[PDB]
């Protein structure tokens, strides 16, 4: 098999970048379009991590940071797969994760929201995809999060993630949500997402045959990353 | 066939989890970081350094922004890399870094890239591809840095001669200087307004 | 009968300015809204066309370039009626359209896509409408041709047009596009228009009884103009 | 495994031998019932063709023939699996493909149609499965074609094909259309097939996230052959 | 009822349909073009003259413009003017034309025309209606042509006077200059942005 | 559980796609053909020749034959033979013939196929399948060849016994005739009509 | 104008020539299929009748065979209009009627049904269509009349009607019945045409504004030819 | 578009309103026939007779017969016609009979037709077009009757060649006989069976 371009990425699926009911969208988009290319070998390319750096505990949220006990909040697991869009699984995809505690406070410099900080609860880790494409990472939910875009404006509980891949092309952040939480649908930045049905490929799902007795629950979550074509006739990549 | 995730803003707080140092939170042994440099890594070391300001001209000091590149001879530290060179093995080619806080100022310790096969036997003149994520940005915005002193490779270059609006060009040219025997180039990213620096969908 | 002016032209039936979809209008579009007036001499009027200076091959686009041999691609022969909005035909009105080859190649300086140039076939025709507002020309069916919007943005097979007749204000220059062809559905271009029945009034369609057997298919194509209104009290035109 | 015979061919996903709507079929078609057999080895084997005697351009339509430049047309990629109808992979069968130019005309001494002639396309090609049953060729789209049934008869756009696969009992002629062509709708030679849904199975669907920037669209079609039943008890078949 | 067909951009082709010889195609004998000008045509010379610019000061070079225009004595050789006045039998009072594919420069040749009746009695200065087509534009933009050289008649004319914002008005008069005895008038378009162009619905 | 993709005429053109020769085509180096002995090939050589004629009795010229046969010892060169037997490594087992555009006549050059296993410990009688396509038939019509002088192995197949109709069985044997030394089977095949062929449902 | 060829005739818009339940069939239709040919002058052109010729009485078969006084049966005037398949009038058309008595009985040697005949009434009448097209005629309306097709079958109330037009092939012989008569439904002759809305074409409706007080009731009726298509090419018909 | 009013059968009372006489009804003083013979009419009279048989080669007895044709010069009498060649004025050029209720014997008088244009510059040879219509006739059948004295005109006739199988041409052709110094042409059709007549679809 040689391995052509990535397919085109398809806008329509995405949020556009000037999006006026997320405010601070308004000063931080170019009024120019974007300029498409054609791919070369900088944009089918991309790092390599080795599982060898990884700590034993960086998929771990609920015991990576804890120091004297335990964090407070609901313990729940989180997995699923990653394929791309032809279907086919993503293989070694380093994926970090962040979120607040389970007051909706952030560990961060610039969080002065009055939910309590948990002092054995850091909110951040990464793990690295198996040969199916499966992660798994175990976690505290996290809490709404008040914030300034309008004066009473309210996150629904949601985990940032990040995705680095087998191309640049491939590169993603993006947010997903817990099934049934009502602040979606008031959140202005999910509803920067044109379609309904991109808005629900967000929505982590209860998984319940998965939930582990007396311990913690858990949800299912799959993530679809841009696939490259195969070539059959004229190799124009290089 | 499945539709791609669709991307959300990195938000204010993209340290916690990309550089949970900047963020002051210790859970992680080894830290990725914006020093592409190791000891026998191969090249001309340079700094890449600037600001990332937005459409009052104000800068973000928020902003997260990665690069990835190729060795000094032009081959991609990765499996897709096709060009049956061997690559400089100490080499990871991609860094992550983030506006000080403070000034909005940010920067890489890595090498000047050598340059890469373009399409159809072309030659792409040296540069570095580059993304910025931040809150207010949607989707991530990728750009590429070439650099002044390459004015012959860069008149040559495939991407940059696809650009209509030639004037526009010149935003995606990096500044050359030298502070103490050190190379620096400065490339400021302005997302929107005058002198706008291109975006691409790649 | 004495005419007063064009009825209003209601933008809410064409696309806008600004369309971001479309990526060359960003630069391309004002930013103040146009200027209303109320019309004059200047906007009623429009110049004449002698039928004298057409040739008698400039509505045949499949011999009017002729050299060695005839066009390759699919013989069809487009024909309909101009009206104005009021249903009145559109008399000796000027009709020209431009077109690719089967190739979905554009014989134009600017053009480098490889789809083969036929060296039998412009591109171009013209014709005036009969009494009854009745044009028809013949042609080679365009193939859909690449181009970059987005990197992989494909138009849908098209003819344009542009249509002068009795008034600068009906004034108008568009394309039409062929029953059934599924790129019709995902063609920035055609989603400038707002609503979904102005985009089906740019679709030709299949006129089975019309075709000319062993020769050529047929398409029908109907194109209304803005109307006059006429005037029963006060004239104040002039 | 120990595989028995081939399941029965249904006929009523068929179209019948006598349909007096295609003219030619009144005097080419047998008037007793085809006489029903049980399988013997005779049915279930096939030949083997080696890939050795292919050449490199046996599945490219596009320059197969070209001479002096390359043929007029629409740029085209074909692709899809062929499987047995209990799903299984069909590999290493021989598929031959044959249809007329861009213009509607076939590169056969029978063939008298106005539509052009190419010098450059020849209309044939061949390719084996892989082992994923997966087949891939390219072509320049046909142009619909005027015939003798009823005097003003249109065929919709097609590629005729053939299949010669593990038994003989497989052996397979048919004609693919294109997912929007109108003329699927009229065409007699379609509607000899009874259902719907078997009408269906004969059209091509757009693919439009394999499509080739700047250079050619690509069309799915999948294939599926009779499929044999595996024997656990009494192995009659010898 | 009817509704309007909807507009669609002209595309970068517009010349093959519109002016076959600036793609070199010659497949009619009588070619539409930018010289309205016969040799017994009635009024004085004038060169039209100007560029069309983008939002980022560039000039559009694939850009295709029109006018319309009355003969020397304001009559319109068009059955619907109902004025009563003979008009000249030698003027169309319509030329096209296409801007230059390496400078953007367009051009016409044509008459200084005369005054026209406005609505209701009264009289519109000297002007040309102009429309252009391009690439990027979704439906031809109309503007009109007055001269600097008619203030008089300029600073009464009902619709340059109906535009509120007097400080636009000025971007709708040409400048008149005289290169070699030839009357030569400056009009250039600035489809977006500082000074930008009035555009009319008319 | 799938349907069968349903057939379709091969129509007119069949030769194009499966005989590109027979339409002077030459596109490919390897061309399958109606000659299926090779130099080595074991066997007595046979030549089977006829006509297809339609309902009113006249030849088709365009119709397409294939058949497929076992080797001399009654092995098929499939890897579906599970006979344990070695088959002769110099036979296809098939060929590709057009009836020609003037007279109608087909042929092929082939060897005289061994007695096959049938069902359950039967051995069948020596035969070809074949298969006709053309326009007008809707679907491939599968037919064998029996040989008039194996008349004790005929009267003993067990598919020729499966036609109640004892008075078509004969429309399958082919005569034997002997053209200068070489050995002529003559097999006609009528589609329809009086003695029209047996056709089977295999 | 320049005419070319009437536009062929769809043969799925009438009834086959086989058709088993109308029994008279099976040994009256042709085995073969039709041969389709080009048109030439032969079947464009067709015979004038003058008006001349014409008695006052030809479309009034109430009073055209009274002989000692009126008929017995319903009044009815039957009016319509013949037009091409393109919607133009057809002019100076040569129509020709006949149809039973009010007991069902046919003024015919061949014919002995116990419905009582009707010594003051024929049962023919004729007339030319009007620059227009339209047609009038004044009957009795028939009685519905039983047959041996299956033993117990009726004929709905009908009449028969035949037009000689501006071309041969034109020519066409047809029936119509009336509106609401419960026959029409189980009649195997009307079923002999495939679809619901052709059977329905050859209804006539009752028109009630157009009855005549204190003395008939009038039924419309309208008829449609093929059409010819206009040539703006190439001319071949001669 | 409207659809053609669909055909039904004439069935078995069509003389009634055609040929009313045949049915003993005095209605009409102009009477239509199959004599088209007038005094002074051009050409050579002949007389066109034959029988219609059904599938049981028995005659019918209840089918009505029409011709159309040209007069001697191949013009026909009809505004369609577009030879700009005057047309004998006495010719109505078609005609209708009914076959004999006992017989089934059907006859016409009239002209040998001379030769009229074909398409393309070609010429047909001499024909008479003729349509059926009768009981158990849904449509009416069209077929053309040709003359067996003119084979050569024949040969390169465009509709006899038009239909591939040449054994079916014989049926369009009549026998020439001589009936005391009468020519008569024979001309029997078979609706069905064996030497089925050819009919088109026109
Ligand atoms: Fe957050
Ligand atoms: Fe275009
Ligand atoms: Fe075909
Ligand atoms: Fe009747």
């Amino acid at each position: 098999i040689i391995w052509g371009a990535y397919a085109q990425r398809n806008t329509e699926d995405h949020p556009p970048a000037y999006a006026p009911g997320y405010k601070t969208s308004v000063l931080r988009s170019p009024k120019n379009a974007l300029i498409s290319i054609a791919e070369t070998l900088s944009e089918v390319t991309a790092p390599h991590f080795s599982a060898d750096k990884f700590g034993p505990k960086d998929n771990d949220l609920i015991l990576n940071y804890a120091k004297d006990g335990l964090p407070i909040g609901e313990r729940v697991i989180v997995h699923g797969y990653v394929r791309d869009q032809f279907g086919r699984p993503v293989k070694n995809a380093l994926v970090e994760v962040w979120q607040a505690n389970a007051s909706g406070r952030y560990r961060h410099p610039n969080d002065q929201y009055i939910g309590a900080m948990d002092p054995n609860f850091g909110g951040c880790g990464r793990m690295l995809t198996d040969d199916n494409g499966y992660y798994v990472f175990r976690t505290i939910k996290p809490g709404p999060y008040p914030w300034r875009n309008r004066i009473n404006e309210w996150r629904p509980a949601h985990i940032h993630f990040s995705l680095i891949a087998d191309g640049w092309a491939q590169r993603l952040i993006s947010q997903f949500y817990f099934e049934g939480d009502t602040l979606i649908d008031s959140c202005p930045i999910l509803k920067t997402i044109p379609s309904e049905q991109q808005r629900r490929a967000l929505i982590a799902l209860e998984d319940k045959s998965n939930f582990i007795e007396a311990d913690s629950r858990c949800y299912r979550f799959d993530i679809t990353l841009r696939g490259r074509r195969a070539t059959y006739f004229e190799n124009d990549l290089t | 066939e499945l539709k791609e995730t669709p991307s959300q803003t990195g938000g204010p707080y993209v340290h916690i989890g990309l550089l949970p140092k900047q963020a002051n939170i210790e859970v992680f042994e080894h830290n990725l970081d914006n020093n592409l440099v190791q000891d026998n890594t191969q090249g001309q070391r340079i700094r890449l350094e600037g600001q990332v300001f937005d459409g009052l001209g104000l800068p973000l000091r928020d902003v997260l922004i990665e690069i990835w590149q190729a060795d000094t001879n032009g081959v991609y530290p990765s499996q897709a890399d096709t060009q049956g060179k061997q690559v400089d093995p100490n080499f990871l080619g991609w860094g992550r870094t983030g506006a000080d806080f403070g000034t909005g100022f940010w920067s890489f310790n890595t090498i000047k890239p050598g340059a890469v096969p373009g399409r159809k036997g072309s030659t792409q003149a040296p540069h570095i591809s580059l993304i910025i994520f931040a809150r207010g940005i949607n989707i991530g915005l990728h750009t590429r840095v070439y650099f002044d002193d390459e004015a012959e490779a860069n008149a040559k270059d495939p991407v940059l001669n696809s650009i209509e609006w030639a004037t526009r060009r010149q935003t995606l040219v990096a500044k050359r200087e030298e502070r103490d025997g050190e190379v620096v180039y400065r490339f400021d990213i302005r997302i929107q307004g005058e002198n706008e620096t291109v975006f691409f969908d790649i």
